[PDB]
């Protein structure tokens, strides 16, 4: 029980790193996507 | 002579139950709480 249960905690620590990577990643692209939206919308601040 | 004797066993087997109980015990308590923690990890 106790391989187990240190098996699963390994498991765990390795799936919370990947899900806080792809949470980062995330996040990243999301910043990259709102300046990009920011820039239209100077742009079309200008036009008009 | 085997009065002295007797006695002194059943002071051993007493001591040696109140020994078994506490190895036993402790094990069963950890189980309990290694099993919550299983469930908590889960």
């Amino acid at each position: 029980q106790k391989e187990k249960q240190l098996e699963d905690l390994r498991y765990c620590r390795e799936e919370r790193k990947s899900l806080t990577e792809t949470a980062e990643r995330l996040a990243e692209k999301f910043e990259e996507a709102k300046e990009k939206q920011e820039d239209l919308i100077n742009r079309l601040k200008r036009i008009l | 002579q085997l009065e002295n004797l007797i006695n002194k066993w059943s002071l051993e087997l007493e001591d040696q139950e109140k020994h078994f109980l506490q190895q036993a015990t402790q094990v069963n308590a950890w189980d309990r709480t290694l099993m919550q923690n299983g469930e908590r990890i889960t």
